[PDB]
Parts: structure tokens; C-alpha cells; sequence
């Protein structure tokens, strides 16, 4: 004997079982929807036990057409996704069904998407610097090979243009395997990425898992765990170095808030779920590099209403080795990639790790930009000239540095038509050393926009 | 110095994981030895004897107003039963179940009739009009006190009328001298509706017409008192678990004799020579007469386990194996 | 610092070889001891002689 | 080797004994999200530890007329309706003892470092009440942190509570890890009055941050005397709520024995967020900012239980360095201003100072230490006895005179002295100055030798 | 006959009684805790009648180890505390048990904690000026001998150092009796007061009651009423003039807010209890002094988030005759004692009572400091030399008046190293009458900072 | 069916001075059962010489706010 | 044994119309309709339609589309 649906509340379905047969937490439960054009098998995940043999489930498909009293069969295991070397080159939904050809991967080894994070005995800190070739990133926000990286930003500032830049910077030359989690981002980007990886020939070594916007909050949260389960298999069993892009991990906590208001748990601050820092914790800790084996995460984090104090950005900020806080203000100047130099940070920007010269240069740049941001309240009223000479000298090079942190990215060619540029770390440190020492104050500010390195700054200054 | 300490902690983790491994091998071999040893029936009898000798050496769910009103209602039912007879009592219980169905359906009448009030005369007059022709006078005499008292919720009136209909039905067993028979049938039905999880969940039909469940019991499930108790209970089930309701009927039936039920777990077939001593030691421990609901099961092999009230005394090869294996360093 | 780190890495290799040889030698005796330990525990779990 | 390895298990087997005494059993009737409601248990105490069948423990926070609202302290995934729950016969307590020095432990006092089991000295209840006014003593001996910007200007004494409040990525963990590392030159003396023991309570840190802190302490020898109580962000809001009390109880045991203890809480804003989650799953009405009403009596009951004891109680002490993350650098926020009022001083680490080269980044105006010149050696009270007031007046005058075309002869002399003091109070991480070097460093500034 | 515990939920305990035996509101109930080191008698106060013979109670001591269905006996009367001459020179908790010598108070007359405030017929307004010898207090906020004084301030703005200085100034010379209430104050400063009063030998006339913040919401509420009912004994039964210090009186209403949700009251604006102005009024009105018998209250009021719009500060402001008003803005400038000169106020500051020579000078200082705060926005951006010669002269006077309101307090010996000072009122008025008419514009701005009057101002100016 | 409707109507229509009794008291409110003919804003009097306003009328109780000396109220007090 | 199983099948073998049990401000709750699908379009007697959102244990929480003024207690919903 098996269970029955008792109550339905959008994507949340309460089902009762016999007295003894009650499932565990996180079991996959199948149900049937038997109306017309929308007839589908329904995958439920058990989120709570309400008592009296009721269990409250989250639906991984839309529940439209589900009747009360239909039979619900416990599978006796969690949601399981295909893992293996043969997973690379395909596109999967949260449930591990291939989108390209639904019969694929049903015969692979399946792993349950719910797993304990690695025990503290196996964790170690990662400090090796990742060369991206972007000036602002490699200078002020140096990324960590095997660390967690995030790209914070408002709406329409370039988080996904940075992610599809970093796929060209790293995942092309990176000898390992890449996983891409689409978590609640545009299905249009999921196609324009899939056909781009097919053209760049990177697709042969990446698996894409997509839980895009049109999906109900159950799968819009469980997609991140499914993509992470594919990356955990590449990390642990294949022994590969992994890249794991996740765009957009704010939609994980948003879909967690939506189901929490339907599970009927009391609202937290600004109506997030309680357990926000435990749901985010239980995702973000599995995505870590154990002692033998690295997993270079990179997570686009949306910031709602540009409110950087919002509980989801503020919760996720703790889990990260490098954060690239993109800004509306810098985007309004047209200074793409739009990275806010004073908000972004990296744990490896220490002289014991980056070296004495790189640290010294990065602190001189940050001091200059800090003094400029602390003059902005006078600049906005009076303009530049009313400052003291020691401040006006500073602000002229601050505006040149603020612009020279811009770059013509490889992803930007689809918008600007101009080609991309790569700047090595040595040339980045040298250029900002010369800028902060004041060797380039004679060049106009328009010479520094969207340009890659000193030889290209010279070429652009000649063009003016 | 950091290197010298790193070597010492590496040595310490080697001799630690050695002790974890030797302990795991010893416990798993000892589990195989005791699991083989537990195969003789004399070894099981020796284990239950060692537990029995060790044990030899060793309304309250309702709020105040409802509790006090139920105690006063039962104190009047004692007076009704003192001049009752089995042919009167069976009619009293059926009529009290009929009014409990009426209150459960006409939830407006129930909400008014359960109104907590000292000047309760209008509620009594409502009940007199509504019932005086429909039902016999002795039920009216008992419902006058059921309505005139104070209840903590509009549910607790129905819960008191149902409990009084259950008491009136038990009284037939107590006067006829079938009390041991009806208790054994109520435990039989309680264990079978706990081992049969389809029929008992379908018997929880408080979302469906109750007569379908009455017919289901009449087809699938005997002493006519136990059948009347089950049918009365499924009629008035109000979303309780059917097996848990039948167990609560058996708990009331034993509590009428002043005793209490200890559920007991063993390998199999605890002999009557064990049962007489086990009842005697349990009685000495808890200070009451007792009855044993023997729930034998092979997974808990060896020793004896018992549960009574909220508490347990749980000596078994399984429960002591878990205690030994968890205690590894 | 580099000389002391080289001495510490050498000490860690000498530990890895010592503990490998000891871990094999003590497990040789432990395989015989486990029968006596389990025989003793089969009594202490039953609560009587076995 | 082999004779001790077999002998330890032979002593264990010989000690193994029947569990045939009674116990009360409840049954779980609701469970999920890290809470469970337990039916039955007619005699369970408030804040009793409950044993669930998966080995996992919980705490009975609510006792209703027919249900017990248990919080689960562990992997709640194995909890489901209908399984049995045994009472422990024990108010919420953790093991304590000298064996915790150099270990990483759960908030239940069980190891997660992957070394052996902890040979605990005793249990201690987590809720034993603070030492009353007649049992305390005046804070009168210093914790040297080795940081000029603290020891000279916001000094920390044994039995102080000093709130290292700041924005994200401003050196809050760097100040506290440097404070724990600096105690090695005192620990090596072996004298129980100079010797300071440490506890670093990681609340909601990511596990590789806790492993980074651990190896930063191993490099400086601080794991000889430091316990880490790691509630990494992976674990349920029960552990994340409890971790400060497990740190406080492990500390209290040495403190009451006449040892000196230092506790770092990293971070109390994440304990307040975990207690909000726990309270909202138990469905208590939220107060302001969605926090529970008693979010003050979470942090006061935590922090007020550390102070210097009288000589009638062995004269031990415990010093708390709570940390708070101020969302968008507002000091005037609800949880910030609770902990600022519970503690004895602030080290407000302004991210704007931290960027303009002023690191450790102490906002000398708002930061304070209300014990003051009782938490300093006489020589530091001489050379620095007004240095916070001189530097806050300098930051006021430097804000005011930032646009004046000219200045008075004394105003110029003050504005040019402050710049010497601010450059003198800059300090690179992992460069702890001995107090005998700090007093000379400050002497150069306050006597004007740097002018 | 006795009752039993039914439900326990934090500090709130529900107790059921027999029909005839329900206790009146605010009775003390005793219940026993019987586990280990927690074993104590527990005191509960009856907060509500729930119906069905249930009463809801607040526990004066932690509910840890309390068991459902334990026996509860009602004391038949409210919580009562020892009163009499013999409570002077002892330290008590909220229950009236001596901390220093357990059992000391048990032979005294015990008075109930709860009583009505004095009748309106018994009240007369107080107009005697109290001289403290603090420049800012005696000039701008003159205290009323027999009035209800207060020290408002945000978290950490030094309120407890100022109240300990006010004890040391007033209660040291005062010929009557003093009481100190510790309501949710930091226990360290409760002990530093206790040893300081013993060393200064003032302890022989001072009764201290401490209900510090390590205590549950029941005692943080009832401690303020307990200390107050010792002060109300010295007022009424002995007619000897009283001082009543209270740090921190906000913690009374806060602890009320913490229980209110468990008491089943709905939360009001910013999550206070709804009874806030009726709880606080029923406390504060008892602190008044009737004709012929003064109580000089001195109560420090915490201000949550520094927000003087917060309902608890905003309700407390009605009950007070002189409100000193500390601020983090003035504190962050080092102008300790951190008194905000413009927010702070007194009812005795009028030319009928203080005299025109004081009143004119206090008003000229407030007018100057107000024009200076109107000018700080212009001075931060446009800059001082832009201003009129009259405005710029006023700014150079306000910057000196700001610093000359700061003082080396005797409690701030540890903050400053220099000993403290007392400035007589006549010298305070003469110094500010000179300052407002420019008689010190030739002195350096630093010479006024922390200095105890004109003789010390001259010695400091000639030291620079 | 119809008999229950007629009998409930006659019960409600069945409704010297009227008496209530306090069933709850807390924080300045006292819920009074009974008083079937009470009107909104009616001055109730309680046996200690206390007054309340009967400011809220529910299906079975009257939520009276208390005008003074509220500590003198108890569950089971006769309200006129 | 087998009699119980067969009886469970017989109970399982055994144009339904519901009734409005609450209405207010744009929503209505319907009792009955045991076989209604979630997000089924429901029709009320005034020709008004509604969307069956919250299918509870004993009620169907319907959003009303159009003139919810025409909806009231006891109206037949099909």
C-alpha cells in the first residue's frame, strides 16, 4: 500500500501514508496528473512530517491538474541524478533527465542529490592565485584556484557577461572539467550558452544543468544541488580538477523563500525563510575543495533592489574566498566590467601570497579610490577645481585609475564589435604602479576606457 | 617543535584508529557469538529469567473544566448503572452514540449546547424539547448533567458523551462477567488494526459517511460488546487513528478494573511460567494490578523489553548490542 | 626556516615509514587478540557466562 | 604499542554493563526543518537533553500541556514521526576539561578534528548563572594583544568584554586571531597567573575559514592552548545557536578553577540569526527586526557570564571578544547596539579607514574601552593616558580643517601631530609588539619625538 | 489545595489551581527545582488569569530544570522585600535576599513590591536647584533637588560613567539616605560601584539592589519596583530625604517586551508590549516626591539604535524634570561627558528660578551652538573662509564652547589619568558669560578641552 | 432538522439585574461571560468597587477594559 | 485477511456539486468537490468563474474572477 494526496497549495503537496509506511525526509515521491495536454508524472520531495502520517512535499513540476486523493508512490530513495564521464557534453534538468534526448543517462550510476558536506578533517584552505587576465580582478580581487568566487550585482550590471567572460578566460584552457548550474536564470541565456560551448568546442568537457526561471520553486532550488552533485562526482570519483559556475545563486534562496511561505513557516526579516543561512550553508559547504582535489566555484549572486544589505546577499557573503561586487554607479559611467573596487575583496590579497610589490600596488590603488570616494560629496556639488591641490592631484589620477580598471572583454565583442584583450598579471601590476606613481597624468581620461594593457593605452592615446 | 608534535599526533592517530578497528572487529565477532547463542530456547529462557530477577531486585489529557465536568458526569453514571441492566445498558450506549452523532453533525446545536454557563437552564430546556420524544428518559437524565456542567471547548461535550456511551457499553461486560473476553478481543483488534495499515487508514473515514466504515467492520471483523464498541468508535472517530483509538478503548477497559497495560517484547512465545512472575514483579514495581500485551518479534532477539505509561525497561540482545557498539572509543 | 622545514619533512617521512612498519606488526598480534576480546564481550553483552 | 592497544579495550569490555534500568520514552509526532515535537515524556525538564534514536541529541525548549518542543542539535535528516525519544536525565550540558586544549569540537563538546576522543574532566550545565556582584573583582591586569591601536588606546583587561564590531572584511578575525597568538609568550612561562588559555567559537564560518584559522594558530604554536568550538555554516541552526554557550561553558570550567581564559565569539550576529531561525521554526512571535523578543537575553546571558572572579573563588577570569558584522557600516543598528551595551568597550573597525591605509582600522572616535587605565601597565598609563581623546579630537579637527585655507599655530601643531600618531598606530598583520616595545613606540608619538 | 505547573515556555510558566484556590494577580508562587546544581526554590509572579483556574506567571529565576506537573504553592501575598534603616549598607537581589550575607533580611519588616503611586493631592512641583559642579549640567540642564532627573543616551555613550560621577558628586556630601537600583546594568559596573562606595565609606548610608542583565525577564522587571519600594519606605515611614539612582530604567520596559509575546499580548509599534506607557507610568509615578519628603531620582535611560523617536525613550521623556541627553555624535568628537547641549533640557531653567544671569548665559550658549549646528553643513563643503565675519567669529566661539562643556570627571580618572574637578556654579556662569562675549577668542582651541574651570583654563593655555 | 432551528431561536429569544462573571483578566482587560443584554460602551461594575467599559462584545464573552485599580480583579468575580 | 483487502477495494470503488462556505473581498471557499483539480476553473451560479488554488482537506480556496459581488454563502458551485 502507498500514500494519497490530502492537500495542495500551489507547488506544495501534503500527502498521507499508512501508519508505518511514512517516508524519510528528502525521498522522491511519484504522483500522476491525468488531464489532457498537461498529463505528466509528478516528482514530489518530502520536506516535513506533519504528524498523523502526513508528510508535506515540494513538487518539482507545476501541480496544475493534480486532484486530491490520487495515489502517491514512495521510491524509497532521494532524488538521484546521473553521474559519470558520459555526463559531460549533455544538458540536464534538475531531476537529471537530459533535455536533448530524454532516454539518455537512465542507465548511468545515479547519486542522490542530498549528501553530507566533507568533514572538517578533509578541508584545507586554498591560496593558489587564479590568473583570469582581467585588470581589476587580477589586481584588486585576485581569484583563488579551488576557492569559492562570487560576482555580486544588481539587475542588468553584467553578472552573466562576467560569467560568460570567465568561461572564455578559464574553462577553455582549463584542462579539467566544467559544470554549469543554471539556477533560475533566463532560458534564452541557457540556449545562447549551450550553442556557444558547442561552437567553441568546450561542450565536450562540460555538463550543463538548468533549472531556469519558468520552473516551479521546488526544482528552481533543487537544480543547484543536482549540478553540485555532478561536480562532487567529478571531484571525488574521477579525481578531476573541477570548475563549477552557478548563475544565479540568489534564485536558490529566493525559491527557498517561496516554498517556505507555502510550507507555512513564519517569515524572517523582509519575508525570507527562517533557515536562510542553513539552506544556503548546506548548499555552499558541499562546494569546497578537499585536501586531494580542487573545485573552482564561481557564483553569480543577484542583489534585489540593489540593496546590498538584503538578507540573501548578506548571508551568502560569508562563504566566499573572492567577491566581485558589481555596481550600478560604476555601470552608469560605462566602466565595464562595472566592478566596484572598494566593495570587492579577496582573501589571498596578502603580501605572503601575492608578493610584496602586488600587495603594495593594490593598496596604493585602493587608497587613491577611497580618498576619491570620500571626496565625491564635494565633487558632486562644486566639481573638481574647488579641492586643495594635494586632493586635485589625487583625483586626476583617481579618475584615470577608475577608468583603467575597465577592459574590453572577450564576451563584450557581441555588444561592442571590438575584439577582446588579455592582460598578464606582471603587466597589470606594472601599469598600476606607473599610474599610482603618476607617470600617466598627462594622458586624457578618455584614453583609458575599455583598453587592455600599456601598449594598447599608448595606441589609444596616439589615436586622440 | 611543530614537527615533533606533528609526529606525536600522527602516532596517536595510528594507535587510535588501531583501537577503533580492534574494537569494531571484537564487537562484530561478539555479536556473531551472542546471535548464535540466542538460538537455543533455554538461552532465551535464561535471558528473560535474568531480566525478571533483575526487575525483582529493582481524563488527565483534558483541561480543568472538562476534567471536573467529566468526573461529575461519571459520578452520575455510577448511579445510573447501579440500577441499570444489560438490556437497558445496550440501549443507553446506542442512544448516547446517536446524540453524539447529532451533536457532531449539527455543529450549531453543539456550539450552543457546550456554552460554558452557570445559569444553564436554557440549554437544558433546548435539549428537553429536541430530545424528549426521540430518546429514552434515562439518557435525558444523564445528558441534563452533561449539559449543565462547564466544558473547556465545544469538542469536550462530544468527547464526554462518547466516553459515557463507551462506559455504558463496558458496563455490560462488567455485569455479565465477559470483561476478560472483551479485553482480549480489544487487544486482538488493536494488534490486527496496527499490523493491517490499509483497512485501519480506510476506517479513519471521518471525511466519508461513517455507515460505510460500520459496514466494513461488519464484513471484515466475536463478542457483540467488542463489535458494538468498535462500531460506536468508528462512528465517532473525528480524525483519530483507528488503531490508536482501539488501543485507547483497551486502556479504558483495563483501567475500569483498576489495572494498567504493559506492552511486552520478546524473541517468541514467553511461557505462562514467565507470565505469572512478570505480572507479579510489574505489580510490585508500579503498585497496581497489570495486564501484558505480548508483542513478540525476532529482531529484538534475547532478553525481555517492556513499556508501560511513558516509561520503559528495555533489556534485549539488540538494545545491549547497540549500547556496546556505540560505546567504542 | 627552509632548513627547519626540510628537517620537519624528513621527520614526517621517517614517521610515515615507522608507522607503516608498526601498523603492520601490531595488527599481526591484534588479529589473534580479537578472538579473546570478542569472547569476553559476548559474555558481558549477554550478562552471563558463554 | 600492541599491549596498550589490546589492554584499553580489555578494560572497556570488563567495564561494560547492563542498561536494564527504566527510562521514559516519548515519540516524535511532528518533525522538520530542524525542530521536532515530542509527545509524552511526563517528567522531562525544561532544557533537558533528549536522545533521539539516530544517536542525535535535542533540547526541550517548550513544554506544552501535551507536547514538548524540542530543537535538534545535529543531523535532523534522520528524524521522522513515530520513532521513540528517550530523556537523558540531564539539563543541557557539555563536557569540559584540560583535554579540550588544542581540539576542534562541536557545540556538544565532541571532536570533529578527526583526532581521538576527548578525555573530558566533568560535565558543566550550559545555564549556570553568572558570578554575582559580590563574587567579582575590579579588572586590573592586562591582556596584551600586541596591537598598538588596541593596547595603547582601547585596552583589554582580564575580565573585560571588548566588542570587535565592524563591517565585513575589516580585520575582525585578524584582531582576534592575533590576540590569541600573542598569548604564547605568556603561556610558555608555565605560571598559571600569566598563562592565558583561549577559546575561539566559530559560529557560521565556512569550514575552510575555520581550517585557515586552525593552521594560523598551528604556525604560531597557539593550538597548544586554544580550543576551537566550530559550528561551521553547514550544520543546523541548533548548533549555530548553541556554539557560544559551549564556548562559554568550556571557558568557565578553567575560569572557576583559577585559570585565565580568553573567549572569541566569531560571530555573534550569526548566533542571533540562528536563534531567530530556531525561534521562528518553534513559531514564537517575532519582535523587532524579526528577531525574537529575548534576543537581548541571548547575548546578555552569554557575555555577562564572563568576568574576573574574587580571590575567594581562585581569582580566575574570562575575557570575551565578541564580533559583530554591521550591515552597511551603521553602528546605530539593533543587534550592534545591544552588544555595545552588554560589553565593556568597542573596537569599531571602519571599512573606510581600512581602505585608506589605516589598518587595524579602529574608528578612534566611536571605539572606547570603559575599563580604561585599569587594564594597562603603569608605563602605558604614563605614555598613552589620553591618546584616544587626542586622536578623536584630531579626527574632528581634521574633518573640520579639511577645507580651511590656513590654520592657527596650535591648530597646525595638532593636525601635524595627529598624522604622526595615526602613522605610528598602523601595524602589519602577524607583527605582535611586546608591551615593552609598545610603550616605547607610543612614547615616540605622545612626547612629540616624531614631530 | 496547592496548584501545579501545566506549560513552560521560556521564563513564562502556566500554573493550574483548584477552583476555589486561584491566586490574585501579582502573588508570588513558589515551585521547587530538584535537579543537581540547578536545585532551587523558584519564585513566579502571577501575571494573568487565563480562565479555567489557570494563571500565567513570569519566573523571577531561570526555568531550567522545571518539570511539568510539579507542585506550586501560592505565598498568599505579593513579592515582598526588606525595608528599614538596617537595609542601608547591604546589597540585595530583586527577591530581597542579600547577596553579601544570605538570609540577612529575614527578620526585617517586609513591604510588598506592588503599591499605588501617591495621590495627586500629595504632589507639589519642586524648584530647588541641585548643584553638581559639572559645567554642562549646572549651566544647560540644571538639576532639581527632589525632581526626576535622567541621563539619556545610546549604547556605550558613557551613561554609566556619568551616573557613577553623579553618585560621587551628590551622594558623597548628601546628609540623607541613598538607594541604587541595578536594572539590567552590566554587573562589572555594579561591582565597581560596590567597592568604590565601600572605599569612600558612603556604603554605610546606601542600600544597593541589583537585578543585572544575566537575570531572566521576571527579575529585570521586578528589581526596579523592589529598589523603588525601599526608597518609598525611606520617603514615607522615615521622612529622611532620599536619592534614588536607577541604571538602566529602559531594561524594565525591555524585559516587559520580552515576556509580552509569551504572555499572549500582541506586539505594538517596533515590537514593544502594548502596555508600555501603562507599565512605565505605573513605575515612574511612584518615584515622585510628595510634599515635605523628597526623592531625588537619577535614572539613566538607554535609547535603542540611538533613535530618540523609539517609543521607550519617547514615553520616558514625559516623566522627567531634567533630562541630560548623551549622544554618539558628541562622544565621537571626544567631548566626553558627551552631553548633547541642544537636545538636553530642564524645567528649572527659567529666569524666575535660576535668575536672569544664569538664564541669559544658558540661552546665549544654546543659540551659539544651534547656529554652529546650522553652519556645520556649509563648513564641511564650502569651507569656513566663505562665511561672514560675524558667522565665522560665532564658529570660532562655538568650537571653544563645545570643548569648554567637556570636563575631567572624578569617575573618568581611568579614562584621562588626570584627577577630576568640580566647577562652582558662579564660576561656570562667569566662564560662559566671558566665552559668549568673545573674552577668550585669543586662547588656542585645545586649551578648553577637558579643563576644570577658569583657573585650570589659564594654567592649560599658558602650558601650550 | 427544523426542530433544532426552532429550539435555538427560542433559546436565544429567552434572553432584578443581569449578572456576568470574569473568565479572564490580564494587563487591564477583563473578559466577562454572561451579561446577554449588555450594550457596547456600558459601564460594568466589579465587586471590589471597580469599573469597566464593555468595549468589545464577542459570541460568548464581553471584552471589558478596566478603568482603575485593576489588580483587584480575579477570575470568577460577579460582574453587574 | 483477504476479506479486509477486498473490503478496502469495495470502499475505494465507492456531476458532483459543491457549495460556497465563505466569501470575501475577491476570494471564496468551496466545500465538497472531492474530485476537483488544482487550478480547475470553477463556475458559480451568477455565471462567474473562479480558480481553485488552495485545495485543503475539506475546502477548496477559490480566487474569484470578475464580479465577486454576485458570490455569497450557500451558492452551488460546479
Amino acid at each position: 500500500t502507498a500514500g494519497r494526496v490530502v492537500r495542495i497549495t500551489g507547488p506544495v503537496v501534503d500527502v498521507e501514508f499508512p501508519r508505518g509506511s511514512v517516508p524519510e525526509l528528502f525521498n522522491a515521491l511519484h504522483a500522476e496528473i491525468t488531464f489532457g495536454a498537461l498529463a505528466k508524472t509528478l516528482t514530489l520531495e518530502v520536506a516535513q512530517h506533519l504528524g498523523d502520517s502526513l508528510v508535506r512535499c515540494i513538487s518539482m513540476q507545476p501541480t496544475d491538474g493534480l486532484v486530491r486523493g490520487v495515489e502517491v508512490t514512495d521510491t524509497g530513495a532521494s532524488i538521484s541524478v546521473p553521474v559519470g564521464d558520459g555526463v559531460k557534453g549533455h544538458v540536464f534538468n534538475a531531476l537529471g533527465d537530459c533535455l536533448d534526448d530524454p532516454g539518455y543517462g537512465k542507465d548511468f550510476e545515479h547519486w542522490s542529490i542530498h549528501r553530507k558536506p566533507p568533514a572538517f578533517s578533509d578541508l584545507e584552505p586554498r591560496t593558489e592565485m587564479l590568473e583570469t587576465g582581467l585588470k581589476v580582478v587580477d589586481l584588486l580581487t585576485p581569484y583563488v584556484r579551488g576557492g569559492k568566487i562570487a560576482l555580486f550585482g544588481g539587475a542588468g550590471v553584467g553578472k552573466t557577461v562576467l560569467i560568460q567572460e570567465m568561461i572564455n578566460r578559464i574553462a577553455r584552457n582549463f584542462g579539467g572539467t566544467s559544470v554549469f548550474a543554471g539556477v533560475g536564470e533566463r532560458t534564452r541565456e541557457g540556449n545562447d550558452l549551450w550553442v556557444e560551448l558547442a561552437d567553441a568546442n568546450v561542450l565536450k568537457d562540460t555538463a550543463l544543468v538548468f533549472g531556469q526561471m519558468d520552473e516551479p520553486p521546488g526544482t528552481r532550488m533543487r537544480v543547484a544541488l543536482s549540478a553540485l552533485t555532478m561536480a562532487e562526482f567529478f571531484r571525488d570519483e574521477q579525481g578531476q580538477d573541477v570548475l563549477l559556475f552557478i548563475d544565479n545563486i540568489f534564485r536558490f534562496t529566493q525559491a527557498g523563500s517561496e516554498v517556505s511561505t507555502l510550507l507555512g513557516r513564519m517569515p524572517s526579516a523582509v519575508g525570507y525563510q527562517p533557515t536562510l543561512a542553513d539552506e544556503m550553508g548546506e548548499l555552499q559547504e558541499r562546494i569546497t575543495s578537499t585536501r586531494g582535489r580542487s573545485i573552482t566555484s564561481m557564483q553569480a549572486v543577484y542583489v534585489p533592489a540593489d540593496d546590498y544589505t538584503d538578507p540573501a546577499p548578506a548571508t551568502t557573503f560569508a562563504h566566499l574566498d573572492a567577491t566581485t561586487e558589481l555596481s550600478r554607479a560604476v555601470f552608469s559611467k560605462g566602466i565595464f566590467p562595472a566592478v566596484d573596487p572598494l566593495a570587492s575583496s579577496s582573501t589571498i590579497l596578502d603580501p605572503a601570497i601575492v608578493g610584496d610589490e602586488h600587495y603594495r600596488v593594490a593598496q596604493e590603488v585602493i587608497r587613491i579610490l577611497q580618498r576619491y570616494k570620500d571626496l565625491q560629496d564635494i565633487i558632486a556639488i562644486l566639481g573638481i577645481d574647488e579641492l586643495s591641490e594635494e586632493d586635485k592631484q589625487l583625483v586626476n589620477r583617481a579618475r584615470r585609475i577608475e577608468r583603467f580598471l575597465s577592459q574590453n572583454m572577450m564576451a563584450a565583442e557581441q555588444f561592442t564589435g571590438q575584439p577582446g584583450s588579455t592582460v598578464p598579471l606582471k603587466e597589470t601590476i606594472e601599469a598600476f604602479d606607473k599610474l599610482t606613481k603618476g607617470e600617466f597624468d598627462h594622458l586624457p581620461e578618455q584614453a583609458f576606457f575599455l583598453i587592455g594593457g600599456l601598449d594598447d593605452l599608448a595606441k589609444k592615446a596616439e589615436s586622440l | 617543535a611543530q614537527g615533533a608534535q606533528q609526529i606525536q599526533l600522527m602516532r596517536q592517530q595510528l594507535i587510535r584508529q588501531l583501537r577503533t578497528g580492534l574494537g569494531a572487529e571484537a564487537v562484530n565477532k561478539a555479536a556473531e557469538i551472542v546471535r548464535a547463542h540466542v538460538a537455543d530456547p533455554q538461552a532465551q529462557s535464561a535471558t528473560v529469567d535474568r531480566f525478571l530477577s533483575e526487575l525483582e531486585q529493582m481524563t488527565s489529557r483534558l483541561r480543568a473544566a472538562s476534567r471536573q465536568s467529566l468526573a461529575a458526569l461519571v459520578e452520575k453514571f455510577d448511579s445510573v448503572a447501579g440500577g441499570l441492566d444489560a438490556d437497558g445498558l445496550t440501549n443507553l450506549a446506542d442512544e448516547l452514540a446517536s446524540v453524539a452523532k447529532l451533536l457532531l453533525s449539527e455543529t450549531a446545536l453543539n456550539k450552543h449546547l457546550a456554552e460554558p454557563t452557570d445559569d444553564s437552564a436554557p440549554k437544558v430546556r433546548l435539549l428537553e424539547r429536541l430530545l424528549s420524544d426521540k430518546v429514552s428518559a434515562t439518557t435525558l437524565d444523564l445528558l441534563r448533567t452533561a449539559v449543565s456542567n462547564r466544558w473547556s471547548t465545544e469538542s469536550n461535550l462530544i468527547d464526554a458523551v462518547e466516553h459515557t456511551a463507551r462506559l455504558a457499553l463496558l458496563k455490560r461486560a462488567e455485569i455479565a462477567g465477559e470483561v476478560d473476553e472483551v479485553e482480549e478481543q480489544l487487544f486482538r483488534f488493536g494488534r490486527v488494526l496496527d499490523a493491517e495499515p490499509r483497512l485501519s487508514a480506510l476506517l479513519s473515514d471521518y471525511t466519508t459517511p461513517a455507515e460505510g466504515r460500520v459496514a466494513l467492520l461488519d464484513k471484515a471483523l466475536v463478542n457483540q460488546t467488542a463489535a458494538a464498541l468498535l462500531s460506536q468508535t468508528v462512528g465517532l472517530l473525528r480524525g483519530e487513528r483507528a488503531d490508536e483509538a482501539v488501543i485507547d478503548l483497551a486502556e479504558l477497559a483495563v483501567s475500569r478494573r483498576g489495572e494498567v497495560v504493559a506492552h511486552v517484547s520478546a524473541a517468541a512465545e514467553l511461557s505462562d511460567a514467565q507470565r505469572t512472575r512478570l505480572t507479579e514483579v510489574l505489580s510490585r514495581i508500579y503498585g497496581r494490578p497489570v495486564s501484558v500485551q505480548l508483542h513478540v518479534d525476532p529482531e529484538l532477539l534475547g532478553g525481555l523489553s517492556i513499556t508501560v505509561g511513558d516509561e520503559v525497561i528495555d533489556g534485549s540482545i539488540a538494545s545491549r548490542l547497540a549500547a556496546a557498539q556505540t560505546g567504542l572509543p | 626556516r627552509a632548513q627547519a622545514s626540510g628537517e620537519v619533512a624528513q621527520t614526517l617521512t621517517q614517521a610515515d615509514q615507522q608507522l607503516s612498519a608498526q601498523g603492520d606488526q601490531v595488527r599481526s598480534g591484534l588479529e589473534s587478540s580479537v578472538d579473546g576480546l570478542s569472547a569476553k564481550l559476548a559474555s558481558r553483552i549477554l550478562g552471563v557466562d558463554v | 604499542s600492541a599491549a596498550d592497544i589490546e589492554g584499553a579495550i580489555e578494560d572497556y569490555v570488563s567495564s561494560f554493563s547492563a542498561d536494564t534500568e527504566r527510562e521514559e520514552i516519548g515519540t516524535v509526532i511532528d518533525a522538520g526543518d530542524g525542530i521536532a515535537h515530542v509527545e509524552g515524556l511526563p517528567s522531562v525538564m525544561t532544557q533537558e537533553l533528549l536522545e533521539f534514536p539516530g544517536g542525535v541529541l535535542g533540547v526541550a525548549l517548550n513544554l506544552d500541556e501535551h507536547s514538548v518542543g524540542a530543537v535538534i542539535l545535529g543531523e535532523f535528516e534522520k528524524i521522522e514521526e513515530g520513532q521513540q525519544v528517550k530523556r537523558t536525565g540531564e539539563v543541557l550540558s557539555v563536557p569540559v576539561g584540560d583535554a579540550f586544549l588544542g581540539r576542534v569540537v562541536n557545540p556538544l563538546g565532541q571532536p570533529i578534528d578527526g583526532q581521538g576522543d576527548i578525555a573530558a574532566e566533568t560535565r558543566r550545565a550550559l545555564e549556570l548563572q553568572a558570578p554575582s556582584v559580590v563574587q567579582r573583582q575590579s579588572v586590573s591586569e592586562p591582556l596584551q594583544t600586541g596591537i598598538k591601536a588596541i593596547d595603547a588606546m582601547t585596552p583589554i583587561g582580564r575580565g573585560q568584554r571588548q566588542l570587535i564590531i565592524g563591517d565585513r572584511k575589516t580585520g575582525k578575525t585578524a584582531v582576534c586571531v592575533d590576540t590569541i597568538l600573542n598569548q604564547r609568550e605568556a603561556w610558555l612561562t608555565g605560571d598559571p597567573k600569566q598563562q592565558v588559555r583561549c577559546v575561539y567559537v566559530a559560529i557560521g564560518q565556512k569550514g575552510t575559514t575555520i581550517a585557515s584559522v586552525k593552521r594560523a594558530l598551528e604556525e604560531g604554536g597557539a593550538m597548544e592552548y586554544t580550543t576551537i568550538v566550530a559550528a561551521p555554516a553547514s550544520d543546523a541552526a541548533g548548533f549555530k545557536w548553541l556554539a557560544p554557550y559551549t564556548g562559554s561553558a568550556i571557558g568557565q570550567h578553567w575560569m572557576y578553577n583559577g585559570k585565565h581564559v580568553l573567549i572569541v565569539f566569531d560571530d555573534l550576529s550569526k548566533q542571533a540569526d540562528a536563534y531567530r531561525a530556531i525561534s521562528l521554526l518553534l513559531r514564537r512571535p517575532p519582535g523587532r527586526e524579526a528577531f525574537p523578543g529575548d534576543v537581548f537575553y541571548l547575548h546578555s546571558r552569554l557575555l555577562e557570564r564572563c568576568a574576573k572572579l574574587s580571590d575567594e573563588l581562585g581569582g580566575g577570569s574570562m575575557t570575551g571578544l565578541p564580533i559583530i558584522e554591521t550591515k552597511a557600516n551603521d553602528i546605530s543598528a539593533f543587534i550592534p547596539t545591544n552588544v555595545i551595551s552588554i560589553t565593556d568597550g568597542q573596537c569599531f573597525l571602519e571599512s573606510d579607514l581600512f581602505n585608506q591605509g589605516v589598518r587595524p582600522a579602529i574608528n578612534v572616535g566611536v571605539s572606547v574601552s570603559r575599563v580604561g587605565g585599569a587594564a594597562q601597565i603603569k608605563a602605558m598609563k604614563e605614555v598613552a593616558g589620553s591618546l584616544r581623546l587626542d586622536l578623536s579630537q584630531y579626527r574632528e579637527l581634521e574633518a573640520f580643517a579639511a577645507f580651511a585655507s590656513d590654520l592657527d599655530a596650535a591648530s597646525k601643531a595638532q593636525l601635524d601631530r595627529g598624522a604622526r600618531l595615526v602613522e605610528l598606530l598602523k601595524q602589519p598583520q602577524y607583527s605582535p609588539l611586546a608591551v615593552e616595545e609598545q610603550v616605547v613606540a607610543i612614547f615616540l608619538g605622545t612626547q612629540g619625538h616624531l614631530d
